[PDB]
DNA sequence: GGTTAAAACGCGGGGGACAGCGCGTACGTGCGTTTAAGCGGTGCTAGAGCTGTCTACGACCAATTGAGCGGCCTCGGCACCGGGATTCTG
DNA sequence: CAGAATCCCGGTGCCGAGGCCGCTCAATTGGTCGTAGACAGCTCTAGCACCGCTTAAACGCACGTACGCGCTGTCCCCCGCGTTT
């Protein structure tokens, strides 16, 4: 059975194993770091997939678009933090007017 | 000339999309310059990793590279 | 081959009336490779630092507490070691 | 006899970027971090390390005083206020 | 397009491009002076005025790195 | 409360190299701050190679990988 | 027998920066003329560093080299300037700076 | 326990480009820290180069390239110019 | 445990930070004319891409041996201290 | 033109930049082997080019008052110096 069935995960385990053992990063590695490493990107992943969700549902939408993904990670503290140097086409930015424009 | 081609109203949208409110008559060639020296450093870039790929085509990846050497992650055209 | 039916079959766990464009879909491929990237690379680093051959789920722990913020990474990494008990158990 | 104000303020501006010595005392400093290190309890520290975050602090605090001071002369201004530091993060990208 | 071919020409002659290729430095460029007049803005209200100054982004360029 | 050991007299000093002539009483305060921000991110991400080390004593080689890491980049520490 | 540095007229180790490409994990294969071309390369950068280097040193009637000489030759050429504008060198202090309009 | 180093080399560059002038040992430390930062600079970069066309072995071709990705303007070009010197000599 | 460099506290009053005003004209809102940006349709093909030789090349292995890191005296480049003539401020 | 800072010439002597001597280990050479990939060949599709067309858009002009500016009065607070801990 599929490794990725014993760990109760969703991505791909052995399709990791195969990148890390041939990406050229190191001599070996442990049977346990491509587990971790697909928990942790599936996480990351459904967090982004949640907000993202949350954004589309708030515009009566239901199909998601790269408008709601900008607003889903600006939109938030720490995801903000992470991606704080990545571009992301067709997304635009936040609205806001400063206070002392208006009159 | 073709930086004229960057429409004084097309900067204006730029800035409006920015949030400024009133724009001075010398931010315009101002902006020309900018952009066409950061286009500059973008499309060297992206020729040298061309060349290096023995290309004569300019692919869309080779721009993404330069991109990311800039220190401008682009997602999208991945 | 990319990440899109995985992504699928994540989007369908936290929202399952809704759909996904397809430049949402390269979207999230990018970031799937990015943070991949990123972690694949710390952990190389860190590997190197001690002198050892192999990247362990240690190792991967370490970059991840570097790299994410903290109630990120927090999360990240209960995920991570529940992921690995249950591997073995 | 007086120096008249900001006479002696150039004059210290000269001697110090022409000096290289550190400025911050190494005792207060070192109480400082070994205060904040207590992310995990009864660490020890080598020298070199606490003399390596002096130096990139001071480095870092002058690096920003330097855009402090460019916007206080952007705001017309002699002395720069906190407002001015602000900006200079806020721009810097912090 | 033109704007982009043209620079390019000082570089490598006879060269050819890719749609997405133009797509993204087009993408890159709007992003990139859409956050200069970001902070550029800033920099003006600072310096207590509505209107926008060159000299306004000379110093967000100056601070910035640039 | 080892924050107030960085003095008034030093950080006019600090200011001084910095090329400022006239200086507010509030600067002292936010310059504390900021010096505390920088030293926390910097010290943690030392600590955590040390613990990943499995060292007690934290070496000057963690400080430079942790300046790195944040980009900094120090010389003359190894 | 001579030493491949001989053998390419260069004075840092040819062997040496062979041994840390392949033991380095960058590639599986390493080329023979690629620590040829990267020690002349080095070489070079040290060569236009030190001169500089130098040329301050003679100018502050100095027989000896000092990190303060070394911030000075960087930060007072434009191309090493920007190589390195995300170095911080200890003991190397600043450059004498004073904007036109704090003095009379 | 031995530990390598780049002092000797540096010091015999030196001789050659001031015969008559010392350098102190941070300054030979500062020198050693950024000959290590430019070799690790340049190998990764081409490192990614040589991944980015799926080879299996870095030669002179990929180093070149890295290097012009690397150093601006002038000082590129006396470096390529410098190491395919050292390269044609070394192949005779 | 001792030395003394340093930080903090008071004071005078000059520096400049601030609120307010009259003024000039630059950029805004609006209109009519002109331009050429996009459509789509038809067409050619440069050049990216997918099948396949074989030897040029690097990895690896043995044996040799001298280049590089180190220990230990060596000694002079430089800071430090002093008396003095001399810019600069007020 | 007082007087606080600064540079100048000179003597003292030390500590750190260096030469010499030892000896690991690592750099060189000769040799074997597998295959990386440079190359030879056949395939075809997005890019590029020309054309008629719709109409999206840029631009010049009119003209108003918003606001950028220079100037003034004044008081808020910072520096420069002296004293104490």
């Amino acid at each position: 059975k599929t490794r990725s069935s014993r760990a109760g995960l969703q991505f791909p385990v052995g399709r990791v194993h195969r990148l890390l053992r041939k990406g050229n990063y190191a001599e070996r590695v442990g049977a346990g770091a491509p587990v971790y490493l697909a928990a942790v990107l599936e996480y990351l992943t459904a967090e982004i997939l949640e907000l993202a969700g949350n954004a589309a549902r708030d515009n009566k939408k239901t199909r998601i678009i790269p408008r709601h993904l900008q607003l889903a990670v600006r939109n938030d503290e720490e995801l903000n933090k992470l991606l704080g140097r990545v571009t992301i086409a067709q997304g635009g930015v936040l609205p806001n007017i400063q206070s002392v424009l208006l009159p | 000339d073709n930086i004229q081609g960057i429409t004084k109203p097309a900067i204006r949208r730029l800035a409006r999309r920015g949030g400024v409110k009133r724009i001075s008559g010398l931010i315009y060639e101002e902006t020309r310059g900018v952009l066409k020296v950061f286009l500059e450093n973008v499309i060297r870039d992206a020729v040298t990793y061309t060349e290096h790929a023995k290309r004569k085509t300019v692919t869309a990846m080779d721009v993404v590279y330069a991109l990311k050497r800039q220190g401008r992650t682009l997602y999208g055209f991945g | 081959e990319s990440y899109a039916i995985y992504v699928y079959k994540v989007l369908k766990q936290v929202h399952p009336d809704t759909g996904i464009s397809s430049k949402a879909m390269s979207i999230m491929n990018s970031f799937v490779n990015d943070v991949f990237e990123r972690i694949a690379g710390e952990a190389s680093r860190l590997a190197h630092y001690n002198k050892r051959s192999t990247i362990t789920s240690r190792e991967i722990q370490t970059a991840v507490r570097l790299l994410l913020p903290g109630e990120l990474a927090k999360h990240a990494v209960s995920e991570g070691t529940k992921a690995v008990t249950k591997y073995t158990s | 006899h007086r120096y008249r104000p900001g006479t002696v303020a150039l004059r210290e501006i000269r001697r110090y970027q022409k000096s290289t010595e550190l400025l911050i005392r190494k005792l207060p400093f070192q109480r400082l971090v070994r205060e904040i290190a207590q992310f995990k309890t009864d660490l020890r520290f080598q020298s070199s390390a606490v003399m390596a975050l002096q130096e990139a602090s001071e480095a870092y605090l002058v690096a920003l005083f330097e855009d402090t001071n460019l916007c206080a002369i952007h705001a017309k201004r002699v002395t720069i206020m906190p407002k001015d530091i602000q900006l200079a993060r806020r721009i810097r990208g912090e | 397009q033109r704007l982009v071919r043209e620079i390019a020409q000082d570089f490598k002659t006879d060269l050819r491009f890719q749609s997405s290729a133009v797509m993204a430095l087009q993408e890159a460029s709007e992003a990139y002076l859409v956050a200069l007049f970001e902070d550029t803005n800033l920099c003006a209200i600072h310096a207590k005025r509505v209107t926008i100054m060159p000299k306004d982004i000379q110093l967000a360029r100056r601070i910035r790195g640039e």
